[PDB]
């Protein structure tokens, strides 16, 4: 697991073609995160 | 030490959460390759995890990335899918939940598209689909996602040629 960039706790992946899409987003540690909710689905077939 | 508290689909908090996933589904450049084929989702259970050790873990991380960063943890809340879901809840996340080859280095990756998130369910481009039927598509088996609470920081902005 990398470390993150030197002076930052994360990265923010931003799509720069696709204006639509939305950003991603990167740690380096698990401690920065807290799985809150657990979602149980299935995907919809279009009519 | 994890419980999971399912919530009722008449609770605010339900419909919140639901809010989230539709409304952040998204057309793939792969045509669904990866996911599957849909514009929503059928919504079964959202459940909460509470799990004290794992929760003041994250809160003392969160605090030390404040204070870092003067006064700002830079709080969101994003999805995650992955095959290791169930280790997830009860373990947390550490290292071996990272995506060594991603674009932005190997670190632990969360996404704003809940259909983003969906891509990762069974695995890197959606491994070899459902278990039961090997359909990345399946619109029959059950799909597991988190919606998490990730602290930021100072984050380093890249833009992507996606
Ligand atoms: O190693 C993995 N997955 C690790 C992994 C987990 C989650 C993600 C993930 N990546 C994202 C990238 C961008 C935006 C969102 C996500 C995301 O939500 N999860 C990526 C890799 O799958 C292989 C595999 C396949 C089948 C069974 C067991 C293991
Ligand atoms: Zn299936």
């Amino acid at each position: 697991m990398a470390h993150s960039p030197p002076g930052h706790h994360s990265v923010t992946g931003r799509p720069s073609v696709n204006g639509l899409a939305l950003a991603e987003y990167v740690i380096y540690r698990g401690e920065q995160a807290y799985p809150e909710y657990l979602i149980t689905y299935q995907i919809m077939r279009p009519e | 030490g994890t419980i999971l508290i399912d919530l009722s689909p008449d609770d605010k908090e339900f419909q919140s959460v639901e809010e989230e996933m539709q409304s952040t589904v998204r057309e793939h450049r792969d045509g669904g390759h990866a996911g599957g084929i849909f514009n929503r989702y059928n919504i079964l259970k959202i459940q909460k995890v509470c799990n004290k050790k794992l929760w003041e873990r994250y809160t003392h991380r969160r605090k030390e990335v404040s204070e870092e960063n003067h006064n700002h943890a830079n709080e969101r809340m994003l999805f995650h899918g992955s095959p290791f879901v169930n280790a997830i809840i009860h373990k947390g996340f550490d290292e071996r939940h990272a995506y060594i080859g991603g674009m932005f280095g190997a670190g632990i990756y969360f996404a704003e598209n809940s259909s983003k998130s969906n891509q990762y369910v069974y695995g890197i481009g959606g491994g070899t689909g459902c278990p039961v039927h090997k359909d990345r598509s399946c619109y029959i088996c059950h799909r597991q996602l988190l919606f998490c609470r990730v602290t930021l920081g100072k984050s380093f902005l890249q833009f992507s040629a996606m």
